[PDB]
């Protein structure tokens, strides 16, 4: 029933390399043509890939900004309540950026925001505003 | 096995079970009860072993009854049956044995066999056991045809036959009981050396060993599994098949190769695509980063518009710094992948140029022993015998293979120089027209009942023909005999003044440079205790060699054993012989094999006697007038010593129930 393991026989291949007097030839001749091909091809995606690493040379590390490392707090002070109406207008739903804009508030703190302030702050209409750009 | 069902074992029979032969003989007991056939088995397998235990002297009946202990002494007319079959068959009393009882003193019949070999020799020597009167023609000057000893001084070496093949199972064993012949065993470890003369190393050569292994055991898969045995019209070769295996390996190592490339590729363009993100998000990167800096220059205190767009900036920058960071942690692993996969490919190719030659070797070990190129070999059926083999180690014989037909030719009507020409086979008998090789117009006319012929197959193949038949052999047998191989194989025999090689070791090779040269001197033996080697030429090179001089021969012979124990230590040769079976008209090659083409089914074709026509139209059917034994007569024992004597064997014990007729079958 089983070749030796590792010889391999496929029906198919058999017909293959049998059906003329140089069927072999052939088949032999045209996996060397596309071995070829794929070994080239790999040639120019390392110069291309070589050159894209040349353009990012040097990192990001000149243009990091060191971060907000800042406790959350009950309390939203009138600047806190107006980066937010504005963090909305940029972002529309993104709860987790507008935390980050005004940094002493948690994602939670944001939401309940958009329930307590939604009538004086008009946030359906910033919303709306946000959706009509994206 | 051993006990009584050793002796079955030893007697190329199933200890508990009643062959053909028997059932065809017994038919009375076979369907009878299956406690007679125990019975019956017993006294055979019993008959069996008193002939082994001691076969330097006849087993008569009564020798037999006598040593049987009842219930099984009882019934003696079954214990005659049974001696007598064994006996006429060849099975017991064979060979060279002190008769007890006295031979008839008037004879029946007369029988001429052509060819003093082994074949006819065994047959003579039965026949005349049985008291017909026959007659040996021989081309040759010596008796044991194939069989045939060099002997010069001391200096002794079969350019035949050498081996014997095993005694477990093996009638030679009963043989070299009666003769001496001394035999020898053969140490099997065989150091190969390339063209150059350096020892192959143990690394490759076992490499290669395994693969030549898993090829053929992939030649067997072929050709059973998926019925590869017809190709366009014609049969498939072993060597057919063996090309077409290692040529999917040779696919199979460029496909492997192929998809790994192809995952170096996938790879490759994964980080293209990221290294393109990368390059994007370095500028808007840069640019946030400048619009940072702009929005920052509104110093505080500031409305809260610019504050908020000095956060929302930083915050985007912060984002998309992270995002980058993420995108060049999977660049660290894509090109892990890559080192990874640079530093495993798939193997390179197949097969190296000494991988291969080295190869070329083991086939041509193989060619060696089936006698001809496995272009030629059948590939379903070129091992049909293998079955048969039997037990314990090959070995030779010291004094020389001759000493066998030799022994067997005492007290045998041997004519020497007489080759036959032409047999004619009638209703009423037989003529046999021979000449003398000599002066080759004197005229011999032998008168028979019947004719046993030995000749060789590559004797009946000649074109045109050695031997002509009167009236002609039926379409039946002369496609059989087309059909079947006749291979060639010759030897090399080196003589020396000194012992020079590792004596530890009976032999080694020599690996060829080409693959059309596989054969050539591509095989040393030495002889056990002996100065003597010989070397082998086997496949193609056998036939191409025979048309080439002795002292070329001698000299590629010198050369590579040169090569190999370096030019001080390898003197001239005493004496050389070699061998060109091919050549030899008494011969005209080495012997049979399975054509593609064949089946061991011609080798029955080839063993059934033939039947002429009557004289008087409308007189009744004759009784058949000629017979055949010989190497290529016998399906499970072709190509052998063993198979020709018990072909032999075999037709004696048919002629004799033909011409004595066969009591023994009667209930
Ligand atoms: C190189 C070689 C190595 C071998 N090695 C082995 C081995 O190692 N082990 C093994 O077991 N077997 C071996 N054999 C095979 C063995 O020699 C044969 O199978 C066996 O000897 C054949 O016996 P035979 O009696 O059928 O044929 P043969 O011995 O050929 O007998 C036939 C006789 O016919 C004679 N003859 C031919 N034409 C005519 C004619 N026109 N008139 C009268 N006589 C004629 C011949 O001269 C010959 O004497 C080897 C054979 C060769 C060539
Ligand atoms: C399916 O697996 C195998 C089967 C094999 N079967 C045979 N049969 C040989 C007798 C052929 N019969 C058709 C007459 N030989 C193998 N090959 C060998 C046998 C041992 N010989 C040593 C030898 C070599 C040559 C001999 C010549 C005459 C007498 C005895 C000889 C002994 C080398 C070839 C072999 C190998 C195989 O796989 C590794
Ligand atoms: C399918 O599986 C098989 C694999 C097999 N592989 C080998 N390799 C033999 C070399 C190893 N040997 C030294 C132990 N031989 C097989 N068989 C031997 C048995 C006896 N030898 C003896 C022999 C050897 C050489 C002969 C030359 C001419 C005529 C007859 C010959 C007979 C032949 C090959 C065989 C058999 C197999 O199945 C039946
Ligand atoms: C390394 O070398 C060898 C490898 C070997 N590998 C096998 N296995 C093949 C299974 C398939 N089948 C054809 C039996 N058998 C070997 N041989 C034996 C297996 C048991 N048979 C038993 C047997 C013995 C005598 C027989 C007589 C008539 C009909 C069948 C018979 C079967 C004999 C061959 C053998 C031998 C080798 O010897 C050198
Ligand atoms: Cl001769
Ligand atoms: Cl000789
Ligand atoms: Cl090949
Ligand atoms: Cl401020
Ligand atoms: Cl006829």
């Amino acid at each position: 029933r089983k070749p030796p393991k590792g010889m391999f026989l496929s029906q198919e291949d058999v017909e293959a390399v049998s059906a003329n007097a140089t069927a072999a030839t052939t088949v032999l001749r045209q996996l060397d043509m596309e071995l070829v091909s794929v070994k080239r091809q790999i040639q120019n995606i390392k110069q291309t890939n070589s050159a894209l690493k040349e353009k990012l040379d040097g990192g990001i590390e000149p243009y990091r900004l060191p971060e907000v490392i800042q406790k959350c707090n009950a309390r939203w002070t009138t600047e806190e309540q107006l980066l937010a109406v504005q963090a909305i207008r940029k972002y529309g739903r993104d709860f987790q950026a507008i935390s980050d804009v005004i940094g002493n508030k948690s994602v939670v703190q944001v939401k309940n925001f958009f329930v307590n302030y939604r009538r004086r702050f008009n946030i359906d209409e910033v919303l709306q505003e946000w959706e009509a750009e994206h | 096995p051993s006990g009584v069902e050793g002796a079955a074992f030893q007697s190329r029979l199933p200890h508990d079970r009643m062959t053909s032969q028997e059932a065809a003989c017994f038919p009375d007991i076979i369907s009878g009860p299956q406690q007679t056939q125990k019975v019956f088995l017993f006294i055979r397998n019993r008959t069996l072993q008193l002939w082994l235990d001691n076969p330097k002297i006849q087993l008569t009946f009564e020798a037999t009854l006598q040593q049987l202990e009842a219930p099984y002494n009882s019934d003696t007319v079954l214990v005659h049956r049974v001696h007598s079959y064994l006996e006429r068959h060849g099975l017991i009393n064979f060979g060279i044995y002190k008769r007890i009882k006295p031979l008839p003193t008037k004879k029946t019949g007369k029988v001429i066999i052509i060819g003093s070999g082994v074949s006819g020799l065994a047959a003579a020597r039965q026949l005349q056991s049985f008291g017909m009167d026959v007659t040996l023609l021989e081309a040759r000057d010596r008796v044991g045809g194939r069989v045939a000893t060099f002997r010069k001084g001391n200096y002794v070496a079969d350019l035949g036959a050498m081996v014997v093949t095993g005694l477990g199972g093996n009638p030679m064993a009963v043989v070299s009981k009666q003769v001496n012949m001394e035999l020898a065993k053969i140490k099997q470890k065989c150091p190969l050396y390339e063209a150059n003369g350096q020892a192959v190393p143990k690394e490759k050569d076992e490499m290669v060993e395994q693969e030549f292994n898993r090829l053929l055991e992939a030649t067997s898969y072929l050709s059973h599994q998926l019925d590869f045995n017809v190709l366009n019209n014609k049969p498939v070769s072993l060597g057919q098949a063996l090309e077409v295996v290692i040529q999917l390996q040779e696919k199979h190592v460029k496909d492997e190769q192929i998809e790994h490339w192809k995952k170096i590729v996938k790879t490759q363009e994964e980080l293209k695509e990221l290294l393109n993100k990368m390059v994007n998000l370095k500028e808007k990167i840069k640019e946030l980063h400048q619009q940072y800096k702009e929005a920052s220059e509104v110093k505080p205190p500031r409305d809260i518009t610019a504050e908020f767009l000095v956060k929302s900036k930083h915050r985007d920058l912060t984002a998309l710094c992270k995002e980058y960071d993420e995108l060049a942690e999977t660049q660290g692993k894509l090109e892990e992948k890559l080192q990874e996969l640079e530093a495993n490919p798939p193997s390179d190719v197949y097969l190296s140029s000494r991988d291969r030659q080295i190869l070329d070797w083991h086939f041509a070990n193989l060619e060696f022993a089936n006698a001809t190129p496995l272009s030629t070999l059948s590939l379903k059926h070129w091992d049909q015998d293998d079955d048969f083999e039997f037990t314990g180690s090959h070995l030779t014989v010291r004094n020389g293979y001759s000493c066998v037909p030799v022994a067997l030719a005492e007290g045998l009507d041997i004519k020497l120089n007489t080759a036959v020409r032409q047999v004619r086979y009638t209703a009423s008998g037989c003529e046999v027209i021979a000449v003398n090789t000599r002066s080759t117009s004197q005229t011999f006319i032998y008168k028979c009942d019947a004719v046993l012929c030995t000749l060789p197959l590559g004797v009946l193949k000649q074109q045109p023909p050695a031997v002509q038949f009167v009236p002609p052999l039926p379409e039946w047998k002369t496609s059989a005999v087309q059909r079947m191989g006749f291979g060639n194989l010759n030897k090399v025999v080196l003589c020396f003044d000194r012992v020079f090689w590792d004596p530890s070791v009976n032999l080694f090779g020599h690996v060829g440079s080409t693959t059309a040269s596989r054969g050539e001197l591509f095989l040393f033996w030495n002889l056990y205790k002996a100065p003597i080697l010989l070397a082998l030429v086997a496949g193609e090179a056998a036939g191409i060699m025979e048309n080439i001089s002795d002292d070329v021969i001698v000299g590629r012979c010198l050369a590579i054993l040169k090569g190999i124990f370096g030019s001080s230590a390898v003197p001239q040769p005493k004496e050389t012989v070699v061998s060109r079976w091919r050549a030899d008209p008494w011969a005209r090659g080495s012997y049979s094999y399975v054509a593609a083409g064949s089946s061991g089914n011609d080798y029955d074709l080839m063993a059934q006697p033939i039947t002429p026509g009557p004289s008087i139209p409308g007189a009744p059917q004759p009784i058949p007038r000629l017979f055949f034994a010989g190497e290529h007569t016998i399906r499970n024992y072709p190509a052998t010593v063993h198979g020709a004597l018990l072909s032999g064997l075999r037709e004696a014990g048919r002629i004799a129930d033909q011409f004595l007729g066969a009591m023994y079958t009667l209930p």
